[PDB]
RNA sequence: AAACUUUCAACAACGGAUCUCUUGGUUCUCGCAUCGAUGAAGAACGCAGCGAAAUGCGAUACGUAAUGUGAAUUGCAGAAUUCCGUGAAUCAUCGAAUCUUUGAACGCACAUUGCGCCCCUUGGUAUUCCAGGGGGCAUGCCUGUUUGAGCGUCAUUU
RNA sequence: GCUUGUGACGGCCCGUGAAAAUCCACAGGAAGGAAUAGUUUUCAUGCCAGGUCGUACUGAUAACCGCAGCAGGUCUCCAAG
RNA sequence: CGUGGAGGUCAGUGACGAAGCCUAGACCGUAAGGUCGGGUCGAACGGCCUCUAGUGCAGAUCUUGGUGGUAGUAGCAAAUAUUCAAAUGAGAACUUUGAAGACUGAAGUGGGGAAAGGUUCCACGUCAACAGCAGUUGGACGUGGGUUAGUCGAUCCUAAGAGAUGGGGAAGCUCCGUUUCAAAGGCCUGAUUUUAUGCAGGCCACCAUCGAAAGGGAAUCCGGUUAAGAUUCCGGAACCUGGAUAUGGAUUCUUCACGGUAACGUAACUGAAUGUGGAGACGUCGGCGCGAGCCCUGGGAGGAGUUAUCUUUUCUUCUUAAC
RNA sequence: AUAUUGGCGAGAGACCGAUAGCGAACAAGUACAGUGAUGGAAAGAUGAAAAGAACUUUGAAAAGAGAGUGAAAAAGUACGUGAAAUUGUUGAAAGGGAAGGGCAUUUGAUCAGACA
């Protein structure tokens, strides 16, 4: 007989996400020099409703250690952070709601 | 239709000038068979398909 | 025959694969005359029918007897 | 009438080329006159006039070039010979007789002799 | 209602004209030919369809240059031109 | 007794059997070896004095050049200088050309007659903007040429 | 009043309701620039040019799909008393 | 017994009529069949001995074609509806015009478009077929004519998605990958005054492309005009984009403008790389506010209708585009 | 030396004879159907020659009636022959709810042979 609905799915034809309005993916700052020697600054932006996600996002814009010029970040926002907010990541960052750190 | 691509057109075009009927002096010729236009087209009897 | 006695038009059939410049420039060249400008459009039967309006110092009514068709 | 082929090539490049504009004034001509007349068909015999010097005057530009290319390697691929795609790739038959300079020694030292049974 | 009331809208084209061979057989959507195989490099055509190879086969056209082929050959391939006699 | 029905015949209908035809088909046999990036097969659009097709051809368009023939072509018109002749012809032959838009199809695209770049030239007071003419730019791979890369690596400087 | 347009507001959401071409602005200060005369076309006025293809009509109880001038089907704008 | 074809033969029949077809005319055979006359016809054909097979029909819901009874029969009855006269014409229930009676009732039987059609549009001519009566009429037939753009669309952009490329799979047709384990490419001017464009910097590392005639998007309006085109022609009056450019104004001896406490003003009022910001750019419903067009309405200046009687009345014109 | 339902060029047949033979003897892989892959017909013959019917007449015309051509219009671009089903007309006959059939003879019609 036929194939049954759950076998269906893995060929994602009517069944892949459905993106046109995501913000973007969720990620942590990548590994660099500052994060992991010592501690960066960064401003949160912005927080912001992702369409089909819980919680909301974090815009959270950095500097670049390497050329002049800003690249923002998008965090998973923490319950408490807020725009406006200071955010470190790093080793040797401290231990408040926001930061990041190992 | 009623905004064509030239090709389009062009198809009609020629199709318009395919649609006389026989020139009857061929009627006179010498071992002449043809009698009439035995592919002539109507555009309520026979869809182009473009 | 009608655009050439009251329009100052000399109408032609024109080649398809040639453009607004082309025209303008052949007619300027075949016919010792000035041009205004020049319309074009595709007739049913598949050719190009050229609207060439000469400037005001030309008659093209003169203009059509003189390459001589009435 | 009808202009002759052998008659336009005595003639020279320019005095062609001119010929041609007057034949090409001919037909515009005629062609507005057709239509005017119920039948034109000296008209026929202008626009076979007009292929005719264009012929002549390609035939001659052509036997030009051909010429100051006859005898090189190397000259445009349309006046090389047409032949055949095989044909044309093919081993030449210099390419082709060659024999192993070993072989050679053999087919002098042995070559199929002429004889005859009887007695 | 399957059938000629749902005909009524029957009003947009799976297939247009095929560049290649001129047909109406170009899926737009595909954006490949069903009679001819375009734009694929080769011509579809199947051994189990011979009307249709019959169909389209070298002759059923003009053969602008094939045609000529069987006559230079027979003329060993003559390049120049030929002279003059008499009468 | 008509009318009507039916049966037969003759003349006439309807229909296209039958006989007789056959530039077709089928099958056998013999000889032969030639498609294409030198753009094939195929497609599309065109081309005649008067053609919708079939056939032919490509803006040089039912054809151009050459060669042989030696007076047609023909449905009508026509040329008329072409008939003891570098010469008729919808003739044959074919060695020379022309060969639109395409197609493996090659600057990029293509449900678009859509959109670049480069060289030469011409016009617009222009290396730069616009326009006309001509000539160019796909991919893999081989031999070679030139410019290069890598502490892969040898020598040679002071 | 009616249709439409628009504004400042308000309700709703475990729904918070595209993208890119393209245009402008600002931060910056590389640079280039005057007195025997320089800088300026984001002020005004003035010169030249603007290709290619479509444009007819029907859109339905007869011009589309339903063997057809078929009581079927087929997306929409305007809207008086 | 009969058929198509083959070898032999009758020096067979025949345009002075072969074959075929018709004939309640004749004759031979138990029969398959054979023979003849007469009519029709027009080019070939037959007897005997033998050879050969795609060789004999009433059936197969047999195949193709043709034809009947049914039968001048079922029927041509949805969508309120028609009428008088003239003209035309061989012919008029049906065409044209005039009159009258109605209908659709702006959620249209109005005025336009999208898809789709492709000339049906328009003129002239015109009735053999076609419009299940008709036909002088037609979306039929014959012959013609007609579709005008810097500003309307396409063209550009990107959406879901599609899909080349260094590659990786697969015997292979090809499958996967789309920035992916790739040495992936090009702008500004400088250096030239052998000269046309090599090097000098500094960048920028964005990695094809196709995919919207409803999304995004530079810019045109009114009047007039045609048998048939019009935001496209004519007229007038604008606007955007690209390219060139000079004249005027502005600005500077405090070089790159002043004024305003400020929000900010203005005719101008240099600005490379790099960076940033904004616009493009965005759900839905509700009431409230305002605009435009329409609706209703007073006066006045025209025109039309009714008027036995009544009505300073009924109806209508009085408009203003982009910029 | 072997192969060959393709290609070019040739000679053939105890083959088929327009419903046959290839699907196509013809403007046939056409016209037409299907979104598409694909499916796919019918359709040859006046006569030696168009001599393809001048002219008159009736008709709105198509045509009819005459005339004419022709070996023939009992060949008229419906065209060689022109069967059958089935039809019109004329003539003959029969018929009280089918018709047709067998043996036999009357009556009508029609006919062969034989006499000499
Ligand atoms: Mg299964
Ligand atoms: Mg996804
Ligand atoms: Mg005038
Ligand atoms: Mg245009
Ligand atoms: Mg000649
Ligand atoms: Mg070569
Ligand atoms: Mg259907
Ligand atoms: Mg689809
Ligand atoms: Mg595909
Ligand atoms: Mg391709
Ligand atoms: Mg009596
Ligand atoms: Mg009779
Ligand atoms: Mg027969
Ligand atoms: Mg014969
Ligand atoms: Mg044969
Ligand atoms: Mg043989
Ligand atoms: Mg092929
Ligand atoms: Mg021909
Ligand atoms: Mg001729
Ligand atoms: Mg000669
Ligand atoms: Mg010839
Ligand atoms: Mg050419
Ligand atoms: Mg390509
Ligand atoms: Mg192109
Ligand atoms: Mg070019
Ligand atoms: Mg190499
Ligand atoms: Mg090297
Ligand atoms: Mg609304
Ligand atoms: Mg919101
Ligand atoms: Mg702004
Ligand atoms: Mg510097
Ligand atoms: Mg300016
Ligand atoms: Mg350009
Ligand atoms: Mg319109
Ligand atoms: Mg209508
Ligand atoms: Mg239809
Ligand atoms: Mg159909
Ligand atoms: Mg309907
Ligand atoms: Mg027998
Ligand atoms: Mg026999
Ligand atoms: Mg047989
Ligand atoms: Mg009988
Ligand atoms: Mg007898
Ligand atoms: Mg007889
Ligand atoms: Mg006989
Ligand atoms: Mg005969
Ligand atoms: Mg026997
Ligand atoms: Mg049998
Ligand atoms: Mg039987
Ligand atoms: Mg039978
Ligand atoms: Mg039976
Ligand atoms: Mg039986
Ligand atoms: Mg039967
Ligand atoms: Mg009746
Ligand atoms: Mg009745
Ligand atoms: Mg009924
Ligand atoms: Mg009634
Ligand atoms: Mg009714
Ligand atoms: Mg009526
Ligand atoms: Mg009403
Ligand atoms: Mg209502
Ligand atoms: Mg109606
Ligand atoms: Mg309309
Ligand atoms: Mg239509
Ligand atoms: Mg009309
Ligand atoms: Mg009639
Ligand atoms: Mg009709
Ligand atoms: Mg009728
Ligand atoms: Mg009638
Ligand atoms: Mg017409
Ligand atoms: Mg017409
Ligand atoms: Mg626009
Ligand atoms: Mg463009
Ligand atoms: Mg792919
Ligand atoms: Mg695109
Ligand atoms: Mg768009
Ligand atoms: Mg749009
Ligand atoms: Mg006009
Ligand atoms: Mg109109
Ligand atoms: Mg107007
Ligand atoms: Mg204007
Ligand atoms: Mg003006
Ligand atoms: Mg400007
Ligand atoms: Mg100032
Ligand atoms: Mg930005
Ligand atoms: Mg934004
Ligand atoms: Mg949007
Ligand atoms: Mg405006
Ligand atoms: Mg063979
Ligand atoms: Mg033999
Ligand atoms: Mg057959
Ligand atoms: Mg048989
Ligand atoms: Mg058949
Ligand atoms: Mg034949
Ligand atoms: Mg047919
Ligand atoms: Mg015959
Ligand atoms: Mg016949
Ligand atoms: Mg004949
Ligand atoms: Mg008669
Ligand atoms: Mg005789
Ligand atoms: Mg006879
Ligand atoms: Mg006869
Ligand atoms: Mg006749
Ligand atoms: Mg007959
Ligand atoms: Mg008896
Ligand atoms: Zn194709």
């Amino acid at each position: 007989g036929r194939v049954i609905r759950n076998q269906r799915k893995g060929a994602g034809s009517i069944f892949t996400s459905h993106t046109r309005l995501r913000q973007g993916a969720a990620k942590l700052r990548t590994l660099d020099y500052a994060e992991r020697h010592g501690y960066i600054r960064g401003i949160v932006k912005q927080i912001v409703h992702d369409s089909g996600r819980g919680a909301p996002l974090a815009k959270v814009v950095f500097r670049d250690p390497y050329k002049y010029r800003l690249r923002e970040e998008i965090f998973i926002a923490n319950e408490g952070v807020h725009t406006g907010q200071f955010i470190y990541a790093g080793k040797k960052a401290s231990l408040n709601v926001g930061n990041v750190l190992p | 239709a009623a905004q064509k691509s030239f090709r389009i057109k062009q198809k009609m075009a020629k199709a318009k000038k395919q649609n006389r009927p026989l020139p009857q002096w061929i009627r006179l010729r010498t071992n002449n068979t043809i009698r009439y236009n035995a592919k002539r087209r109507n555009w309520r009897r026979t869809k182009m398909n473009i | 025959m009608k655009k050439v006695e009251d329009g100052n038009i000399l109408v032609f059939q024109v080649s398809m694969k040639a453009n607004k410049y082309q025209i303008k420039k052949a007619v300027k060249e075949l016919y010792e005359v000035d041009v205004l400008k020049v319309n074009t459009l595709v007739r049913p039967n598949g050719t190009k029918k050229a609207y060439v309006r000469l400037t005001a110092d030309y008659d093209a009514l003169d203009i059509a007897n003189r390459i001589g068709y009435i | 009438a009808g202009v002759k082929a052998y008659e336009l090539r005595t003639k020279s490049k320019e005095q062609l080329a001119s010929q041609l504009v007057d034949l090409k004034k001919e037909l515009a001509e005629l062609k507005v006159q057709k239509l005017s007349r119920p039948s034109l068909p000296k008209i026929k015999t202008v626009r076979k006039s007009i292929a005719c010097v264009l012929t002549v005057i390609n035939e001659q530009q052509r036997e030009a070039v051909r010429q100051l290319y006859k005898g090189k390697k190397y000259q445009p691929k349309d006046l090389r010979a047409k032949k055949t795609r095989a044909l044309r790739r093919a081993l030449t038959k210099f390419e082709a007789s060659q024999v192993t300079e070993k072989q050679r020694k053999k087919q002098i030292a042995f070559p199929q002799r002429k004889y005859a049974i009887k007695a | 209602g399957k059938g000629t009331p749902s005909f009524g809208k029957r009003h947009n084209k799976s297939h247009t004209l095929c560049n290649r061979c001129g047909r109406r057989s170009f899926h737009v959507q595909k954006k490949t030919c069903s009679s001819c195989g375009y734009p694929a490099a080769k011509t579809r055509s199947y051994n189990w369809g011979a009307k249709a190879k019959r169909r389209h086969t070298t002759g059923t056209g003009r053969m602008r240059y094939l045609k000529h082929v069987s006559r230079r050959f027979k003329n060993g391939f003559q390049t120049g031109s030929a002279s003059k006699a008499s009468a």
